[PDB]
């Protein structure tokens, strides 16, 4: 039941702060996708505020998005890697600060860095769960570098995704082939069945012609190797992100768009249900990965006492 | 048993999962490559000094 599953999540969060980030098969929701796929745009619809689209901007370093749900009025804060706890106050102030963080953490833009940032939002309107945003796979050279920066990103990703209880969340534009998409190849190396891999659809606003519709018919009947199927996230208009109009209104504007056109109605209901459940699906998977992991977590820690003490 | 291990080869999607990275031995394989290479071309330069 609802109350008592909260602090089981808060244990893993306690572990990932206080305990060792290396080795340990820690429960964790991982986001995979390419720089300009809008994997940031999913988490911005998901929470309300997150890193700007701008001129081609995605995260350059692992960004921990902690979402907490409580009744009183919302708040934001980020913990820096230099041991500094920063209060941003209201969640509208979040975009301005995070863009600075990235820019600093990566060495004034260098494109890669494996130093964490840990962001928290507590608000009434967000699902309460923890998603980790790994740097988005760039397809062009970052600044004047002697790199090869996208390769360095892949190397960071493979390390996170290979652990058992890591949930693999893959983000695919609806008119682009899933099978083709680098993120799903990468996750096929750590998951060939499709068991802990989830596929989330983005960009339904560029489907105009029937070539697009034929790709939608194919993911409907699901010939791609996913066993937890697919979810459809509405990726939010240039005005909505710019002005920041509420997630209670956006719940109404997301749900409205899919229901009214019948083809979308069909893709949506086939894939899961008429009322999107992605958060409650992710919460279900998270808590099922946690409560099978308690003997294994107890045992890694106990073991690593004896290895390092010798 | 021998005949049974040839049954494993028949799938062509499992190659990258059957190979799954450790990955700190692999992380070290690049460093060791260098270090022995560097000790070689060190032993070579020195070999030529006394010859």
């Amino acid at each position: 039941y609802e109350q008592k599953v909260r602090p089981c999540i808060d244990l893993i969060d306690s572990l990932r702060a206080l305990g060792v980030e290396q080795d340990l098969a820690l429960p964790a929701i991982a986001v995979i996708g390419d720089q300009s796929s809008g994997k940031s745009s999913v988490l911005e619809a998901l929470s309300g505020v997150a890193l700007p689209r701008g001129s081609g901007i995605v995260t350059r370093c692992p960004l921990v998005l902690k979402l907490k749900k409580q009744p009183c009025e919302a708040w934001a804060g980020r913990i820096s890697y230099r041991n500094t706890e920063l209060e941003l106050q209201d969640p509208g102030q979040v975009e301005k600060e995070i863009h600075k963080a990235q820019n600093v953490m990566a060495g004034n833009g260098r494109g890669i860095s494996h130093e964490l940032i840990s962001l928290e939002i507590t608000s009434p309107e967000v699902p309460d769960l923890t998603i980790i945003d790994l740097p988005g796979i760039t397809r062009v050279a970052v600044d004047n570098q002697p790199r090869d920066i996208g390769l360095q990103i892949k190397a960071l990703i493979k390390k996170y995704i290979q652990r058992q209880q890591t949930i693999n969340l893959v983000v695919v534009p609806c008119n682009v082939d899933i099978a083709t998409t680098e993120a799903l190849s990468m996750a096929h190396e750590v998951d060939p069945e499709g068991d802990r891999t989830i596929g989330i659809l983005t960009k339904p606003d560029l489907m105009d012609r029937g070539t697009e519709k034929s790709v939608m018919n194919v993911v409907r009947n699901l010939t791609y190797p996913l066993k937890k199927g697919y979810m459809i996230v509405k990726c939010r208009g240039q005005q909505e992100i710019t002005n920041r109009l509420s997630l209670a209104e956006a719940t109404k504007k997301e749900i409205t768009f899919f229901q009214t056109h019948p083809y979308f109605r069909v893709l949506l209901e086939e894939g899961s249900a008429t009322v999107p459940r992605l958060a409650e699906r992710l919460t279900t998977e998270l808590i099922m990965h946690i409560q099978k992991s308690l003997p294994l977590l107890e045992g890694q820690i106990r073991e690593s006492h004896q290895k390092a003490t010798e | 048993l021998q005949k049974a291990m040839m049954q494993i080869l028949q799938e062509k999607n499992r190659y990258s999962w059957l190979l799954q990275e450790q990955s700190e031995t692999a992380t070290k394989r690049r460093i060791l490559k260098e270090r022995i290479y560097r000790l070689t071309q060190a032993r070579h330069a020195l070999c030529q000094f006394s010859s």
